[PDB]
DNA sequence: CACAAATCCATTGACAAAAGAAGGCTAAAAGGGCATATCCTCGGCCTTTG
DNA sequence: CAAAGGCCGAGGAATGCGCCCTTTTAGCCTTCTTTTGTCAATGGATTTGTG
C-alpha cells in the first residue's frame, strides 16, 4: 500500500496543510457542561464531532447529515473517530528554533551555519545580535555583535548595517544562505587545503551540505513559523470516576505554549519596551522547547507534582515510549492465561485445555457454527447458548477444536521453543495439561507455573502452526541438533530400575522365548524385571540400501531389557537396551532412533518411553528414607586424623614457623582433603552391596539403595548433593568469595548446630540472590544479539564461492577435546576431500556432510576438512542455503528463507543462561566474558604483530617505547612501531619475520588478528575462544550461530584505493554495497577500489542500520529521527523489525514469497 | 528450576573456585631451594619441611602479607 | 471557591471535626446546592503518566 | 358463459402532535477601577564600640 | 587597633488568595406557526355470488 516510508522536515505551509483550523485559546473543555471550547485544544471545529455523526450544539442528529458542516457551532457532522485523526496548528508570534536540530550534539544549525552551538544560543536566548549580511560595510557575516558594541557600531553607521538577535536572526542565517554555493566553495577549498583537520572538516561539511541538497529541505525550516497539534483523542481529558479527570502532560505542555505564545502576541499589540517582550520571547522559546522534548535544556518543569512532564519526544522515545512496548509488545485477543499441571497421557501434539477457556477463546467459531447447523437462529441466539452453556454447545465446541492448535508460551521466551503448537484435548478443571517431554523446552516445572495460549485465528495461521510450530516437528534444539525430547527423572528412573540386573532374583537364566514371553513371565510375577536370562531377539537392521534385513539370535538380558525391547522400533540394533540405561543412554538412544530412522518413529518412540518409564517407575517403588543415607563408619576417624593435622598446624603456627595466612592456607586444604575421603569412602560404602547367588557365596553388584539409584541413573542428584546427605557438608562460602575455615563436619542426615547453620546461610544467600537478578536480565545476549543479527535471512540457494574454513579438531594441549566429525557436521563442502592416498575424492563438493559422510570421513581419518562458511559466502543483503549448512532444528538442509539471524541470536543466548552470570577467573568464563567477547573490546595488554613481511630490525633507544622497523626482501619499509620495552620481545633483530606474526605476547586484539591475517582468521578466533567459554560450563552450542553473528559483526568497509569509482577514501561503507560497487565499475572498462575489511562490536555494529524506522528502535529515537529528517531518508522497508512495526508480513518466514513478489510488481 | 536449584548451582561454583584458590596457593610439590630468596637467610628446617618449597622465611612472608593485605 | 475554603478551614476549627456541606450552607448564604456543586467542581484532574 | 354484493385504493376534512423558531428573561461569565506604603533566614557589609 | 552588633539585601516556603459594580453572553423557558403523522369518511375498481 505503501512500499516505503519518506520523512523530511516540515514546511511551515506543510504544517498548515496538515491543519484543520488554529487552535488559539488554551481552554479545553466547559468545566459544567464538561463541552470542548470554540478554539482551544479539544475543538470540534478543529478536531471534529464528539459523538458520531452528530453535531457539538445538537442541532444535527442523523447520519443522514453526514459531511454537512452545522451553522451554529460549525461542527461538522462526522465520526468521532476523524478526531483522532486531525492535527491542529499554532501560528507561532515568533519563530522559535527547533529543538533537535539546536541541542542535539552536532547540532545541525550549528553546523549548517558553520557556527559554535554557544554563539547560536547567544543570538538565539537574546545575548548578542549577529550580523546577516551587513553590506560591504566591514562587517562579518556571522560575526556576533553585543549590544553596546551593536550600538556603537549602529553609531557612524546610519546606512542599514543589518544585525539581528534572536531566532529570526538564524531564520534569517539560514533562509539567506545559499547550499550549492557553499558546496562550490567548500569543494574549491578542498581543493588546496591538505592538512588533516582543515581539509578534514572540510569534506566533514560539504557532505552535509550536498545531503541539504539533495533531501529537498530548505535550511529554514528548522525554525518553527507554524506548530503542529496533535490531535484530541491522543491526548485526551477524559472522566474518572466521581467527576475525577485524568489528562496527558501533553496537555499542560500544549497550554504553556498557547497561553506565552497568546501573552506575546498580546505584547507585541500593547507596544512594550524591550526587555518585556525579549523575556516574552525567551519564555515562548523554553515552553516550545518543553512540548516538544522536556529536559533538553533544563529543568524538566515539572506537572501538580514533582516529576518532569512527558513530552513528544518522551511519548516515542523511552521503554514507556512507543517503540518500546506499544511497537512490538501488544496485548493480544483470543488468548488467556492458567497453571499448568502435568497430563502424562497426552502425546506429543496435545495439550489439555480446560473446556472453560476452550469455550472462551473459541467464542466466535462457536457462534458461527450455532448458526451454521441452525441449533442457533442469529448471533444472538447463540451467545444466549454458549452463555447458558448449554447440551450442544459442548458438541460444537468437540467439533470446533478437532484439528485447530493452540500456541503455549512461557513468560520467559529464551528461544523458539517457548512457543508450540499443540492440539487441544478438553479437560474438565482450570489447569493446561502439559505434556512431560516439553518441560525441557519451555524450562517449567509443575510447581506453580502458568502459561499463555494463544488461538490462530486464519488458516494461514493453522497452517502455520500444524506445519511449522507444532510439538512434534521441534524435538532438537536449535542451538545443537541433539532431540529436546530428553525423558526426564521418572521416566530414566523407570527405564534404569527396569534395565539393571541383579546377580540372583526370581527365574534366573531361564531361557525365554522372546520379549512377549518375557513381559508374560513378568506380569504373572514368575520372574523378577532383572533377572538375568538368554532370550531370542529379532533385530532388524537396514544394513544396504534401506532394505531391513531381520536377523534373530539369542541374547544375554535382563527381563526388563526385553520387556522394554518392545518398545524399541525396527532400525535399532539391540546393544541400545542391553546396558543400564541412565539418563544419556535414553537420550543417546532416541539420537541414533533418530538418525537411523527419521522424526515419525522417533516422535513414536519418544511417546513410548514416557509410557513404560512412568509404568515400571510406579511399579518399581522407589520410594525415599532415613535409612537410605547411609553414613559411612569411617567419617569420625577421617575428622579425627583431620582434627590432628589441624591441631597440629596450630602448634606449629604459634610457635613462629608459619604467618597467618600461610597456616589459613594449609587448614583450609586439610579441610577440603578429608572432606574428599570422606565423600570418596560414603560413596564407596553407597555404590555397591552384597547379596547371593546361585551356588551360595556372596557376590558385589551395584547397590539397589534408592539414593544412589537415583543419583547414578541420571534422573536426580548427584555424588555432589549425595555428600551434603550422608557425607560431611564441607567448607562454607562468604560472600565476598573467602572460605570460612570453620567447616560443617555434619551431613543432613544428622543435623546442623546452630552455628553450622548459621554458616551455610552465607553462601545459601549469595546463591540465591544472585540468581534472583540474574532472572531479572535474563534475555539480555539473546536481545543484544538479535539487535545486530536481526535483518540477516537466508535468501538464496548458492552463492558458489569457493572460500571455506579449514573445520579440524580442537586439540586442547592434550587429546581433543572435541573431534572434527562433530565440528564439521551438518556443513557443506567447499573443495573435493581426497582419500590419504591423495588421489581419492572421498567427498566431492557441495556435499551435506550427513552422518554418512561424517563416518566415511573419521574412517579414512581425513582430519582437515574444507567447508563453507557463514562468514565466507558471496551472498549481498543474506546468505545463501549451502554456505549456511543443514537447520540444526530439523535434520535437513535450511530453507530458502529462514531467518537464520534470530535463530542464531536465540541460540547464543538461550545456552548462554545455562552459563555463570558472573565471570570467574581459573580462562575466564561466566557470561559477561561472552559479551565482551562478541563486543570486541581492545585487550589492554595486546600482543602486538608484524604488520609488515620482511628482514626484523630494531631503531632508537628508549622515546617510551624502544623503536623497531620491519624492512621487505624486497619492498619499501615505511612502517616502524613503537614497541613497549615493557612488551618483552620475543623474537631477535636478526629472524626475518613474516607478516601477521607476534612481537610480544598477551591477549590478540581481534581487530589486529583480523587485519593482519585473512577474515577466516578472525572467525576462527572469536568462535574458538567463545565456545572455549562454552565448553568451559559444558554447554553445547554449534559453530554456526557464532559465524552469523561475526559476519554481522565484520559487515563494514574502509576503502584505501578508491580507483576508477565513487567512493572517499577514508571513509566506511556497508560492505556489501562496496562489493557489487566495485564489481559493477569492474564490469565496465574501469577497475574497483581496494578497501580494508573492518570489524565491529555488535553494539556498534547494530548501530549502523539501512533503515531508520528499525534504527530508531533499539537506538536513541532522536538523534536517528533527526539524522533521517535532515538526511531526506526513505525508508524502503525489507526488513524484519520495521515490517513488524509498520505492520505487514516480515521478509523472513512465510512472508519470503510475499515480499518476493511485491518485489516483481515493483520492478515491473 | 525451582530458583532454589539455580542458586544451589551458584553456591556450589562459588565455594569450588575458592576452596581451589585457596589450594593452588599452597604448592605443595617443589625445590630444597634451603636459603631465603629474600635475605638469603636459613630457612629451618621444619618450615621446608612443612611447606616443602618455600622461597621466603616466616619474617619475609609475614611482610609480604602485610602488603598484599593492603594490596599493590 | 476561595471563600469556601477560607470558611471550611475556620469552621473546622471551632466547630470540631469538619463542616457537613449543611453546616457550610448554613454558616455560608448559598443554597447548599450551589454548594454542594462548587464541592464537585473537580481540581486538576492527573497526569495519564502516574504509576500504576 | 351472463348480471349485483364484498372489498382493496386512493382522496378530504379535521386535527393532534412534533418540530422548530423567536422573544424574553435571568444567572453567569467577563471586564474595570481601585491612590499611605510595605515575613523569615542567612549572610555580606559596614557603624559603633571598645 | 578588632568585634559585636545594627543594617540591608538576596532567596525561599507557604497558615498564602479581592471586592464591588457595570455589561455582555448563554441558555432555558414559554408561545406560536408549520410540517407531519393519524382517524374517520366516501366513493370507486377487482373479487365473488349468482344461475
Ligand atoms: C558448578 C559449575 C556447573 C554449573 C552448571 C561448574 C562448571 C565449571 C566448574 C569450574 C571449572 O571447571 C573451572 C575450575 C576447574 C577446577 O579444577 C575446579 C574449580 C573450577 C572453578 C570449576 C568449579 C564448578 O565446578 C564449575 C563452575
Ligand atoms: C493508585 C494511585 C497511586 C499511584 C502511586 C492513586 C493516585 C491518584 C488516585 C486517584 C486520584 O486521587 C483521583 C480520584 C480521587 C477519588 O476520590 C478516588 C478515585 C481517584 C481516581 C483516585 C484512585 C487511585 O487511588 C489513584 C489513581
Ligand atoms: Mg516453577
Ligand atoms: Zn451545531
Ligand atoms: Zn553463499
Ligand atoms: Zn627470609
Amino acid at each position: 500500500e505503501f512500499d516505503a516510508i519518506k520523512i523530511a522536515l516540515a514546511s511551515p505551509d506543510m504544517i498548515r496543510s496538515w491543519s484543520f483550523g488554529e487552535v488559539k485559546k488554551p481552554e479545553t473543555i466547559n468545566y459544567r457542561t464538561f463541552k470542548p471550547e470554540r478554539d482551544g485544544l479539544f475543538c470540534a471545529r478543529i478536531f471534529g464531532p464528539v459523538k458520531d455523526y452528530e453535531c457539538l450544539c445538537g442541532k444535527y442528529k442523523r447520519l443522514k447529515h453526514r459531511g454537512v458542516i452545522c451553522e451554529k457551532c460549525g461542527v461538522e457532522v462526522t465520526q468521532t473517530k476523524v478526531r483522532r485523526e486531525r492535527m491542529g496548528h499554532i501560528e507561532l508570534a515568533s519563530p522559535t528554533a527547533h529543538i533537535w536540530f539546536l541541542k542535539s550534539l552536532p547540532s545541525r544549525i550549528g553546523l549548517l551555519l558553520d557556527m559554535p552551538l554557544r554563539d547560536i544560543e547567544r543570538v538565539l536566548y537574546f545575548e548578542s545580535y549577529v550580523v546577516i549580511e551587513g553590506g560591504m560595510t566591514n562587517l562579518e557575516r556571522q560575526q556576533i555583535l553585543t549590544e553596546e558594541q551593536y550600538l556603537d557600531a549602529l553609531e557612524e553607521f546610519g546606512d542599514e548595517f543589518d544585525a539581528k538577535m534572536g531566532a529570526e536572526a538564524i531564520q534569517a542565517l539560514l533562509k539567506s544562505m545559499d547550499l550549492e554555493q557553499e558546496c562550490e566553495q567548500l569543494r574549491e577549498e578542498l581543493n588546496e587545503t591538505n592538512s588533516e583537520t582543515k581539509r578534514k572538516k572540510l569534506t566533514k561539511r560539504i557532505k552535509l551540505l550536498e545531503a541539504f541538497v539533495q533531501s529537498g529541505n530548505k535550511p529554514e525550516w528548522m525554525i518553527l513559523t507554524v506548530l503542529p497539534v496533535l490531535p484530541p483523542d491522543l491526548r485526551p481529558l477524559v472522566p474518572l470516576d466521581g467527576g475525577r479527570f485524568a489528562t496527558s502532560d501533553l496537555n499542560d505542555l500544549y497550554r504553556r505554549v498557547i497561553n506565552r505564545n497568546n501573552r506575546l502576541k498580546r505584547l507585541l499589540d500593547l507596544a512594550a519596551p524591550d526587555i518585556i517582550v525579549r523575556n516574552e520571547k525567551r519564555m515562548l522559546q523554553e515552553a516550545v522547547d518543553a512540548l516538544l522534548d522536556n529536559g533538553r535544556r533544563g529543568r524538566a518543569i515539572t506537572g501538580s507534582n514533582k516529576r518532569p512532564l512527558k513530552s513528544l519526544a518522551d511519548m516515542i522515545k523511552g521503554k514507556q515510549g512507543r517503540f518500546r512496548q506499544n511497537l512490538l509488545g501488544k496485548r493480544v485477543d483470543y488468548s488467556g492465561r492458567s497453571v499448568i499441571t502435568v497430563g502424562p497421557y497426552l502425546r506429543l501434539h496435545q495439550c489439555g485445555l480446560p473446556k472453560k477457556m476452550a469455550l472462551e477463546l473459541f467464542k466466535p467459531f462457536i457462534y458461527g457454527k450455532l448458526e451454521l447447523r441452525g441449533l442457533a437462529t442469529t448471533i444472538k441466539a447463540a451467545k444466549k447458548m454458549v452463555e447458558r452453556e448449554e447440551a450442544v454447545v459442548w458438541d460444537i465446541l468437540d467439533e470446533v477444536i478437532r484439528e485447530h492448535p493452540v500456541l503455549l508460551n512461557r513468560a520467559p521466551t529464551l528461544h523458539r521453543l517457548g512457543i508450540q503448537a499443540f492440539e487441544p484435548v478438553l479437560i474438565e478443571g482450570k489447569a493446561i495439561q502439559l505434556h512431560p517431554l516439553v518441560c525441557a523446552a519451555y524450562n517449567a516445572d509443575f510447581d506453580g507455573d502458568q502459561m499463555a495460549v494463544h488461538v490462530p485465528l486464519t488458516l494461514e495461521a493453522q497452517l502455520e502452526a500444524r506445519a511449522l510450530m507444532m510439538s512434534t516437528n521441534n524435538i532438537l534444539s536449535p542451538a545443537n541438533g541433539e532431540p529436546i525430547i530428553v525423558p526426564s527423572q521418572d521416566v530414566v528412573l523407570g527405564l534404569y530400575y527396569m534395565t539393571r540386573d541383579c546377580v540372583n532374583a526370581k527365574g534366573e537364566g531361564m531361557v525365554l522365548t522372546g520379549p512377549k514371553e518375557a513381559e508374560r513371565l513378568y506380569r504373572s510375577g514368575l520372574a523378577s524385571l532383572h533377572a538375568r536370562v538368554k532370550v531370542r531377539i529379532t533385530e532388524y537392521e537396514k544394513d544396504a540400501n534401506g532394505e531391513l534385513v531381520a536377523k534373530t539370535s539369542l541374547k544375554d538380558t535382563t527381563v526388563g531389557r526385553a520387556i522394554l525391547w518392545m518398545i524399541v522400533p525396527k532400525g535399532l540394533p539391540y546393544s541400545i537396551v542391553n546396558q543400564a540405561l541412565g539418563k544419556k543412554a535414553i537420550s543417546k538412544m532416541l539420537n541414533t532412533c533418530y538418525r537411523i530412522l527419521g522424526l515419525k518413529p522417533t516422535v513414536i518412540f519418544a511417546d513410548q518411553i514416557m509410557y513404560t518409564g512412568f509404568a515400571y517407575a510406579a511399579r518399581s517403588g522407589a520410594s525415599v528414607g532415613i535409612d537410605d543415607m547411609v553414613i559411612p563408619e569411617k567419617k569420625h576417624e577421617i575428622i579425627s586424623e583431620a582434627e590432628a593435622e589441624v591441631a597440629e598446624i596450630q602448634e606449629q603456627f604459634q610457635s613462629g614457623l608459619v604467618t597467618a595466612g600461610e597456616r589459613y592456607n594449609k587448614v583450609i586444604d586439610i579441610w577440603a582433603a578429608a572432606n574428599d575421603r570422606v565423600s570418596k569412602a560414603m560413596m564407596d560404602n553407597l555404590q555397591t552391596e552384597t547379596v547371593i547367588n546361585r551356588d551360595g557365596q556372596e557376590e558385589k553388584q551395584v547397590s539397589f539403595n534408592s539414593i544412589y539409584m537415583m543419583a547414578d541413573s541420571g534422573a536426580r542428584g548427584s555424588a555432589a548433593q549425595i555428600r551434603q546427605l550422608a557425607g560431611m557438608r564441607g567448607l562454607m562460602a562468604k560472600p565476598d568469595g573467602s572460605i570460612i575455615e570453620t567447616p560443617i563436619t555434619a551431613n543432613f542426615r544428622e543435623g546442623l548446630n546452630v552455628l553450622q547453620y548459621f554458616i551455610s546461610t552465607h553462601g545459601a544467600r549469595k546463591g540465591l540472590a544472585d540468581t534472583a537478578l540474574k532472572t531479572a536480565n535474563s534475555g539480555y545476549l539473546t536481545r543484544r544479539l538479535v539487535d545486530v543479527a536481526q535483518d540477516l535471512v537466508v535468501t538464496e540457494d548458492d552463492c558458489g564461492t569457493h572460500e571455506g574454513i579449514m573445520m579440524t579438531p580442537v586439540i586442547e594441549g592434550g587429546d581433543v577435546k572435541e573431534p572434527l566429525r562433530d565440528r564439521v557436521l551438518g556443513r557443506v563442502t567447499a573443495e573435493d576431500v581426497l582419500k590419504p592416498g591423495t588421489a581419492d575424492i572421498l567427498v566431492p563438493r557441495n556435499t551435506l556432510l550427513h552422518e554418512q559422510w561424517c563416518d566415511l570421513l573419521e574412517e579414512n581419518s581425513v582430519d582437515a576438512v574444507k567447508v563453507r562458511s557463514v562468514v565466507s559466502c558471496d551472498t549481498d543483503f543474506g546468505v545463501c542455503a549451502h554456505c549456511y549448512g543443514r537447520d540444526l532444528a530439523r535434520g535437513h538442509i535450511i530453507n530458502k528463507g529462514e531467518a537464520i539471524g534470530v535463530i542464531a541470536a536465540q541460540s547464543i543466548g538461550e545456552p548462554g543462561t545455562q552459563l555463570t552470570m558472573r565471570t570467574f577467573h581459573i580462562i575466564t568464563g561466566g557470561l559477561p566474558r561472552v559479551a565482551d567477547l562478541f563486543e570486541a573490546r581492545r585487550p589492554k595488554e595486546p600482543a602486538i604483530l608484524a604488520e609488515i613481511s620482511g628482514i626484523v630490525s630494531f631503531g632508537k633507544e628508549t622515546k617510551g617505547k624502544r623503536r623497531l622497523v620491519i624492512t621487505p626482501v624486497d619492498g619499501s619499509d615505511p612502517y616502524e612501531e613503537m614497541i613497549p620495552k615493557w612488551r618483552q620481545l620475543n623474537v631477535f633483530e636478526g629472524e626475518r619475520v613474516e607478516r601477521g606474526d607476534v612481537i610480544s605476547d598477551g591477549p590478540e586484539a581481534p581487530h589486529d588478528i583480523l587485519r593482519l591475517r585473512g577474515v577466516h582468521a578472525v572467525t576462527r578466533y572469536i568462535v574458538n575462544e567463545v565456545q572455549d567459554v562454552y565448553r568451559l560450563q559444558g554447554v553445547k552450542i554449534n559453530d554456526k550461530h557464532i559465524e552469523v553473528i561475526v559476519r554481522q559483526m565484520l559487515r563494514k568497509a574502509t576503502i584505501v584505493n578508491a580507483g576508477s569509482s565513487d567512493f572517499l577514501e577514508g571513509e566506511q561503507v556497508e560492505y556489501s554495497r562496496v562489493k557489487i560497487a566495485n564489481r559493477e565499475l569492474e564490469a565496465n572498462g574501469k577497475v574497483g577500489a581496494t578497501y580494508s575489511r573492518d570489524l565491529l562490536g555488535i553494539t556498534k555494529a547494530s548501530l549502523a542500520t539501512e533503515s531508520f524506522i528499525s534504527a530508531a528502535s533499539f537506538q536513541e529515537t532522536t538523534r536517528v529521527l533527526t539524522e533521517a529528517a535532515v538526511a531526506g531518508k526513505r525508508d524502503e522497508l525489507r526488513g524484519l523489525k520495521e515490517n513488524v512495526i509498520v505492520g505487514r508480513l516480515i521478509p523472513a518466514g512465510t512472508g519470503y514469497a510475499y515480499h518476493q513478489d511485491r518485489m516483481r510488481r515493483r520492478a515491473a | 528450576s525451582d530458583e532454589a536449584d539455580e542458586a544451589y548451582s551458584v553456591t556450589e561454583q562459588l565455594t569450588m573456585t575458592g576452596i581451589n584458590r585457596i589450594r593452588q596457593k599452597i604448592n605443595a610439590h617443589g625445590i630444597p631451594v634451603y636459603l631465603c630468596e629474600a635475605c638469603g637467610n636459613p630457612i629451618p628446617e621444619a618450615r621446608r619441611k612443612i611447606f616443602p618449597g618455600v622461597t621466603l622465611c616466616v619474617e619475609c612472608q609475614a611482610y609480604q602479607e602485610r602488603q598484599r593485605k593492603h594490596y599493590a | 471557591i476561595n471563600k469556601l475554603n477560607r470558611i471550611s478551614r475556620q469552621m473546622l476549627q471551632e466547630m470540631g471535626r469538619e463542616p457537613t456541606p449543611e453546616e457550610l450552607a448554613e454558616r455560608m448564604l448559598m443554597p447548599e446546592d450551589k454548594i454542594r456543586k462548587v464541592l464537585k467542581i473537580a481540581k486538576e484532574p492527573i497526569s495519564m503518566e502516574t504509576p500504576i
